[PDB]
């Protein structure tokens, strides 16, 4: 889960 | 209340995340207008890409719900992995234009049955159009639908999760306001509260022969499915009956 | 509210009616043998018989496997890691997972058999949930859906109600008996497929009246 | 349609 992870990164 | 500084936030993230169908303006296409095929390529092209866009903005929307933050991230991956397709079917649905039959994304795009079809609902098209329309008696708000939104996000069935219980106790208060609130902006008709609420049941139908689609689709495209389509509606562990090993 | 639903004229239909080899076998025969005592219960319905005839034959045929998952998950609650059946038999997860349905069967144990336990659902929740299971407007068919939907909504009135001078220290009891309604649906929905899947594999004895329900007209 | 449900129903 590559890009949700950056998601609720931020 | 004071439950209600949380129903009026949601309510916020809603409208900021999911555009109203009166504000947007509309703009139509017709390729695939006339009749179905197995999928149009440029709708297939158009409508990947609003998704995409919308799974972003609907993960965006779960942040700023109050407490989902602050929540382990498998487990909110999780409850955001099993909800999104729940949410995109809901969001799609009260942009439903019932007299022309329609559709509109949030860019205003506006495709007809048939081109919800030739796009990749598919099989799944005649079954969100009717939640479409078991939705209009209804007449539920921005904040309603945001609650709703909310309450399937924020749900602590899924499998997998770490702290069911904070997120079972986390969703409490969201159905509490959206029982006051439904009651007090609408006294005359109080079992609308349950009425709304249970909607999620015909929901979860709809959201399950969408993950199914999501695969029995990303075959007939000649590419590949977008990442984040990807990331969000897929993952779930072989179907039974199945012998162990 | 608690007067056209009449809330404990429900139990009295729970009540008037609750008292191998391989598992699935055992759980296809505890379903053919709870359809008849199905079509008691429903019968015996505070309106439920009113409504048309073709009528009652739709709304049965369309829950009937949530209305019996909703029972013998109810009836398992003191059971540890399994479901007993109306045939008197356990049935374990273990047991489960050897015919390749352990997952359903676990979904069922989760989110309907431990629910049901932590929040003490009695016998009266019980059945306005599978009272309003078995009033579904949304039935295609139907004549005069108007009518099923009145009655279901009616239940929603003592249900809340029913539930409101009974655990009134507990606001949210209401939403909390309504949300295992989608997972009903959820693992009903599982549940029905896997039997088609039984059936169309003609292995497994099906009985006749599970048979009818598994025949379209 | 349907036979046994379809009585059974009834009495
Ligand atoms: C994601 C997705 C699907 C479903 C989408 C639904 C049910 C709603 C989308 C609404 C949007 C994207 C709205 C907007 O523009 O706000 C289907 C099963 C077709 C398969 C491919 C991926
Ligand atoms: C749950 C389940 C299944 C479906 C069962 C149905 C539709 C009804 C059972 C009723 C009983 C067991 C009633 C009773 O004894 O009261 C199948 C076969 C797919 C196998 C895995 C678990």
């Amino acid at each position: 889960h590559p890009m949700l992870m950056n998601l609720l990164k931020d | 209340a004071e439950l209600d500084d949380l129903t009026e936030k949601i309510r916020k993230a809603h409208q900021e995340t999911f555009p109203s169908l009166c504000q947007l303006g509309k703009y139509t296409t017709n390729s695939s207008a006339d009749h179905r095929v197995r999928l149009d390529l440029g709708l297939w092209d158009k409508f990947s890409e609003l998704a995409t866009k919308c799974i972003i903005k609907i993960v965006e929307f779960a942040k700023r719900l109050p407490g989902f933050t602050g929540l382990t991230i498998a487990d909110q991956i999780t409850l955001l992995k099993a909800a999104c397709l729940d949410i995109l079917i809901l969001r799609i649905c009260t942009r439903y234009t019932p007299e022309q039959d329609t559709m509109t994304f949030s860019d205003g795009l506006t495709l007809n049955r048939t081109q919800m079809h030739n796009a990749g609902f598919g099989p799944l098209t005649d079954l969100v159009f009717t939640f479409a329309n078991q939705l209009l008696p209804l007449e539920m708000d921005d904040t309603e639908t945001g609650l709703l939104s909310a309450i399937c996000l924020i749900c602590g069935d899924r499998q997998d999760l770490e702290e069911p219980t904070k997120v079972d106790k986390l969703q409490e208060p969201l159905l509490e306001a959206l029982k006051i609130y439904i009651r007090k902006r609408r006294p005359s008709k109080p079992h609308m509260f349950p009425k709304i609420l249970m909607k999620i049941t015909d929901l979860r139908s709809i959201s399950a022969k969408g993950a199914e689609r999501v695969i029995t689709l990303k075959m007939e495209i000649p590419g590949s499915m977008p990442p984040l389509i990807q990331e969000m509606l897929e993952n779930s562990e072989g179907h039974e009956p199945l012998t162990p090993s | 509210a608690n007067e056209d639903m009449p809330v404990e004229k429900i139990l009295e239909a729970e009540l008037a009616v609750e008292p191998p080899n391989d598992p699935v076998t055992n759980i296809c025969q505890a379903a053919d043998k709870q359809l008849f005592t199905l079509v008691e219960w429903a019968k015996r319905i505070p309106h439920f018989s009113e409504l048309p005839l073709d009528d009652q034959v739709i709304l049965l045929r369309a829950g009937w496997n949530e209305l019996l998952i909703a029972s013998f998950s109810h009836r398992s609650i003191a059971v540890k890691d399994g479901i007993l059946l109306a045939t008197g038999l356990h049935v374990h997860r273990n047991s489960a997972h050897s015919a390749g349905v352990g997952a359903i069967f676990d979904r069922v144990l989760t989110e309907l058999v431990s629910k049901m336990r932590d929040m003490q659902m009695d016998k009266t929740e019980l059945g306005c949930l599978r009272a309003i299971v078995l009033f579904n407007p949304d039935s295609k068919g139907l004549s005069n859906p108007a009518e099923v939907e009145a009655l279901r909504e009616k239940v929603y009135a003592s249900l809340e109600a029913y539930c409101k001078h009974k655990y009134p220290e507990q606001p949210g009891r209401f939403a909390k008996l309504l949300l295992r309604l989608p997972a009903l649906r959820s693992i009903g929905l599982k549940c029905l497929e896997h039997l088609f899947f039984f059936k169309l594999i003609g292995d497994t004895p099906i009985d006749t009246f599970l048979m009818e329900m598994l025949e379209a007209p």
